[PDB]
């Protein structure tokens, strides 16, 4: 008689949580943000298209150069544009056709992709004979490869379908670092601005805090119906918002350890794909599957524009680190740069 | 053959006056030594007329007979033409403007429809589909013919309309230069109906070989089409322009006098036109083969479909088949009014139902349609 | 000023030779089959090949076939990576926790999805050999409706078995049919094979329904069904 | 052959009421 | 076993039950601080003139 | 937090009857598919039933096809599945499935490697 009682004492702690959450709450953010002048209906344009991606675009990264920015689409491709000239820098091939997500480093020096073949490959953008060459294959994980961001040009954190998060060192190819604890497979993750904590979205419906030098998670973040499909981080580093498959986005606040607003309309039934703020952090972007992205005004839960160019499922979605432009990729195999 | 008529009639002036009671005059009809004169032989229907006279009398000092309005001479009636010619010719006249009535609103009204489709089509998402870049110069042949046709047309009312009131009048109208424009205009006519049969060959060529592959195309080829659609009516026209020039140089060149010079015209029309029936032939027994498979177990409702998808006829050109069922040598006769009504509207109204169909009825273009209306609906 | 003239005129030109290799290998892609082989369980899966990937190619044309390795069994997620496959081989084991009813579902779930309404679907029902042992001996159960089935009409009679073999496979082909065509029609097609593991001619029958495939899809852009 | 034949006859049509006309300005008007 | 899965569940609650929680007011307040304290440096709140903008 | 609770279960004769109850919170009742599925013991996760989301499409596994009726109330945010003549093969663990997505047709959630959105179970014995 042991499973019986293990099941009681989980939900003694799971209600007392309840409680203390539910006791922080004094006021909704839409009651302290009711009286704040509305952003208004925001209008943006599709500066530039970039086209030469042969089949769906499933993920792209900007650099921090705010100039160059790397896709992934599942033709076996690896394509490095200049925004602002529409100019391929690089085209790589993959090994893998089945290339679900794709990074840039920090330093721009080197790219990051994996997939369906459960590895992580980093490519070396400066190598000394003048081509990108692939400088290591990260393996270990059991199940697809959903997202990787760069901490150093030497650390990387990804998330994979076998519910599991890790920390790689690139130099020895050895995992640092597992984070365990989601239920379903871990589809995203972002980075806190002092890369210290990152935040992941699973397929459990739950999103959860880990502490990269400890390797523990700190806290779980629940309120989502379905599985969440992307994550980004609030650019002050004490916030993050969720996109999912049941039609709604959601901010949620460390500190107050509790879901802060929730973005939804009725006339959306479609999930996210996509979650990026601004560089303010007042505008929240959501790619959805019904072609086009929705600004939100992430104080007030109000939609304040859309990005509607896009034939097909937007994948892809990010705000360079000035701010100045957007990028969505979608399986219609373009990129798009909105001003 | 009116240049004929011309030259004759001043042959006919010059013997008169080289051979040169009353005395002797030659008026703009005939001329008498100073009646009893057999009817002149300039006329186009002298042989009808051979043994007849003109009576013109002098008698009494008194000018010529009475000088009744501007002096005339009377008579001209035994050398007169047949009734029954004038007036078969008047009702043949009758009906050629009501069947240029017809395919004028059926060539303005494929001209109006073809440019709102390319518009349609050149102003999407599917622009380098080579499905719609047939398609788009498919239409584009189409009104390079509406086109060429209503101008054409348009310059052989206003040519022969005119009135003759000067004797150099005449000498202008049969000179180059107020033909020159119409013959340009000719050129760019015979152009326009090869190159809209050598458009809907590139349709049948480029769909034919879509369905015999057993997998995409690789590369969409679209250089030789190109060259098929636009440059290799050109390999026709010009021979024909040339020959035109040195052999039947004769006004406007529309009417064809040698049947020779019009089968090379004809060539590659006919040639289209077979290619294209084996290949609708081809692509129906495939549609049947389809239709029929147990995988969505039609039950008599196969029929409604494949007689449904013979949209076939007007993007393959094959429906002139039926209507020339003989060849245009002899092809004269009762087979009037009603034969080449119906021709004549098939054809001009050929270039609407290939933009209705393939244009306005796809459900490609009507779904991005509704999808660029709910988007416009925004503020 | 200088410097962006040739900055310029070197990134025109590492542009245009990139531009130039992916028109290379987009005639590849365009000119591939892609494939996914997909099984409910162990089905005798690796017998149609016979971890992640297989090329083969039938009269010139080249087929891609992709094998799912060290993925989990929660496939709602990396399943719509094959949306734009030509279609998806779908391998049951017709002698069958009640399996054949498991496959049934999986089925029902990749024909319904929302990204998978245009992928046509190649079913291959194998065991043919083991299906026949197990009715001579003794799905009775699984399946109260099967004492109720008469075979079609226009069913192969397959000399050499005994017809109670050939109305209980023929009547698992037609579970499988009655979801295909109880959905969506046109876009997408479902090819039900009798496979079993003697021979390794089922290259042949993947060819012609991927011919088939392209040709329902080119009349389809045509309107012509 | 629907336009190419009907232009060449309504071309030789037209030019037949030029030169019926031709004869009748010969006669009166000029 | 899922014993060690259950027991593991409920040794991590305890780390997160333990945490000090601000409240959702003061929470909610520094973000609103935080937007309005950058609304001038966002180009895509306020757009920057088309000469100081490289995309267009 | 989507929570699933099974009500229910216990011990019964063959031929008897037994009603199934399942508690649902943390996401809207309507807008989801839900299922029926049972772990026979030294067997794996075995789909019984599914109830569509406004319970006119309904679906039963064949060995219990005539026997159990599953329906919904989308006031009470519940799934029940009635059960009659529970003959021995019955014994097994019964589960409230949900499906992973609302609005759609499909359904991935048989998997035994820890399916979300699945209760924790009431078990059902049969014996005489």
């Amino acid at each position: 008689s042991e499973l019986d009682q293990l099941r009681q004492e989980a939900e003694q702690l799971k209600n007392q949580i309840r409680d203390a959450r539910k006791a922080c709450a004094d006021a909704t953010l839409s009651q302290i943000t009711n009286n704040i002048d509305p952003v208004g209906r925001i209008q943006m344009r599709t500066r530039r298209t970039l086209r030469g991606h042969l089949a769906k675009i499933y993920a792209m990264h900007w650099g921090t150069d705010s100039r160059l920015l790397v896709s992934a689409s599942q033709d076996g491709k690896l394509i490095i544009w200049d925004s602002y000239t529409t100019n391929k820098v690089h085209a790589i091939p993959l090994r893998s056709s089945w290339v679900m997500t794709c990074a840039y480093a920090p330093s721009g020096n080197y790219v990051a992709c994996g997939g369906l073949d459960n590895i992580c490959s980093i490519y070396n953008l400066k190598t000394r004979e003048g081509n990108v060459r692939v400088s290591r294959e990260l393996a270990g994980h059991t199940g697809y490869l959903s997202c990787c961001r760069f901490l150093d040009d030497n650390q990387i954190v990804t998330s994979s379908g076998d519910t599991t998060c890790a920390l790689w060192d690139i130099e020895t190819g050895q995992q640092t670092t597992t984070f365990t604890g989601h239920t379903g497979d871990v589809m995203s993750l972002s980075l806190a601005p002092d890369t210290r904590l990152f935040v992941s979205g699973a397929c459990d419906a739950s999103a959860k805090l880990w502490d990269v030098r400890e390797g523990m998670c700190r806290q779980t973040f629940t309120g989502h119906e379905s599985d969440i499909n992307a994550i980004c981080f609030f650019p002050n580093g004490n916030a993050f918002a969720t996109g999912s498959d049941d039609a709604t986005c959601r901010l949620f606040d460390l500190r107050a350890d509790q879901e802060l607003m929730t973005y939804s309309h009725d006339n959306i039934i479609c999930g996210i794909t996509s979650v990026s703020f601004s560089k303010s952090g007042r505008l929240l972007l959501a790619g959805y599957d019904d072609f086009n992205c929705n600004v939100w005004d992430a104080l007030k839960a109000d939609r304040a524009g859309v990005l509607a160019g896009h034939d097909n499922r937007v994948s892809c979605l990010g705000v360079t680190d000035d701010g100045m432009a957007v990028a969505t990729g979608s399986w219609d195999s373009f990129l798009k740069i909105w001003n | 053959v009116m240049d004929f008529l011309f030259e004759k009639w001043k042959l006919y002036g010059d013997q008169c006056h080289h051979n040169l009671v009353c005395n002797r005059t030659f008026d703009k009809y005939s001329c008498w030594p100073d009646a009893n004169i057999s009817c002149p032989w300039y006329l186009p229907w002298h042989h009808k007329v051979q043994h007849r006279f003109v009576f013109k009398r002098c008698g009494p000092d008194g000018q010529w007979v009475r000088g009744p309005r501007g002096q005339p001479w009377r008579d001209a009636s035994q050398c007169q033409m047949d009734g029954e010619e004038i007036e078969v010719q008047k009702e043949v006249a009758k009906m050629y403007s009501s069947f240029q009535v017809m395919y004028t609103v059926g060539y303005s009204l494929s001209l109006g429809a073809l440019l709102l489709a390319l518009a349609i089509l050149g102003g999407l998402s599917k622009l380098h589909c080579t499905r719609n870049a047939i398609h788009a110069n498919l239409f584009a042949s189409f009104v390079l013919k509406a086109s060429s046709v209503l101008v054409i047309d348009g310059l052989l009312r206003t040519r022969y309309s005119q009135k003759i009131g000067d004797d150099l009048s005449v000498s202008t109208w049969l000179s180059d230069g107020a033909v020159a424009g119409c013959r340009v205009a000719a050129v760019f006519m015979q152009y326009g109906i090869v190159a809209n049969y050598c458009w809907l060959l590139v349709e049948g060529l480029y769909l034919h070989n879509l369905l015999g592959l057993a997998t995409l195309p690789e590369r969409s080829f679209f250089s030789l089409y190109l060259g098929i659609g636009w440059g290799a009516p050109m390999l026709f026209v010009v021979p024909w322009a040339v020959v035109k020039c040195l052999f039947e140089n004769v006004q406007c060149w529309t009417s064809n006098d040698n049947m020779g010079f019009w089968w090379i015209l004809r060539f590659p029309v006919f040639l289209a036109i077979l290619i294209n029936f084996f290949i609708f032939v081809r692509i129906v027994q495939l549609l049947v083969a389809k239709l029929r498979a147990r995988q969505m177990h039609h039950t008599d409702y196969k029929f409604r479909l494949a007689k449904s998808t013979l949209t076939l006829i007007p993007l393959l050109g094959v429906h002139e088949v039926v209507f020339a069922f003989v060849t245009d040598e002899h092809a004269q006769g009762t087979l009037r009014s009603a034969k080449l009504f119906f021709d004549l509207f098939l054809s001009s109204f050929q270039g609407l139902l290939v933009a209705v169909l393939y244009c306005f009825l796809n459900k490609e273009v009507q779904s991005e349609l509704r999808r660029r209306w709910h988007r416009w609906r925004l503020g | 000023t200088e410097d962006q003239r040739n900055e310029e005129k070197a990134q025109r030109e590492a542009n245009k030779k990139i531009e130039k290799q992916l028109q290379k290998d987009k005639q590849v892609y365009r000119a591939t089959h892609r494939l996914l082989l997909l099984g409910a369980g162990e089905s005798g899966k690796n017998t149609i090949v016979k971890i992640f990937e297989t090329k083969f190619q039938v009269d010139k044309v080249n087929f891609h076939m992709f094998d799912v390795g060290a993925q989990r069994d929660e496939r709602r997620k990396w399943i719509q990576c094959f949306n734009d496959v030509t279609a998806i081989i779908f391998v049951v084991a017709s002698s069958s926790t009640n399996r054949l009813q498991a496959a049934l579902k999986l089925f029902d779930s990749i024909w319904n999805n929302k990204w998978l309404r245009d992928t046509s679907v190649i079913l291959f029902l194998n065991k043919q050999d083991l299906l026949a042992e197990k009715v001579l001996a003794g799905i009775e159960d699984y399946f109260p409706e099967f004492a109720r089935y008469t075979t079609p009409e226009d069913a192969t009679p397959e000399p050499g078995e005994d017809p109670r073999v050939t109305r209980a496979k023929y009547f698992i082909r037609d579970e499988f049919l009655r979801i295909s065509t109880a959905s969506g029609d046109g876009r997408h097609y479902c090819y039900p094979h009798f496979t079993c593991a003697v021979d390794t001619e089922n290259i042949r029958r993947v060819f012609n329904d991927c011919r088939d495939i392209i040709q329902r899809m080119h009349l389809r852009q045509y309107e012509l069904l | 052959y629907a336009q190419g034949t009907f232009t060449s006859d309504y071309s030789i049509l037209l030019d037949k009421k030029a030169q019926a006309a031709f004869i009748e300005y010969l006669l009166e008007g000029g | 076993a899922s014993i060690a899965q259950a027991r593991k569940l409920v040794e991590q609650l305890k780390m997160e039950a333990n945490i000090d929680r601000i409240k959702v007011s003061k929470a909610a307040a520094d973000l609103m601080a935080y937007c309005e304290a950058h609304a001038k440096e966002d180009p895509l709140l306020t757009p920057v003139p088309a000469s100081e903008n490289p995309f267009r | 937090q989507v929570q699933l609770q099974e009500s229910g279960g216990g011990l019964v004769q063959p031929g008897g009857s037994l009603r199934l109850s399942c508690a649902a919170s943390g996401f809207t009742f309507s807008n989801y598919k839900m299922n029926w599925v049972r772990q026979a013991p030294g067997k794996g996760l075995e789909w019984v039933s599914d109830i569509s989301q406004s319970g006119a499409s309904i679906s039963y596994t064949g060995s219990v096809k005539g026997r159990f009726t599953i329906s919904r109330d989308n006031a009470k945010n519940t799934l029940y599945l009635q059960m009659n003549s529970l003959k021995p093969e019955d014994t097994a663990v019964y589960y409230c499935a949900r499906c992973p997505a609302p609005f759609t047709r499909d359904c991935f959630d048989v998997t035994s490697t820890t399916y979300a959105y699945r209760g924790q179970g009431t078990q059902v014995t049969v014996s005489s």
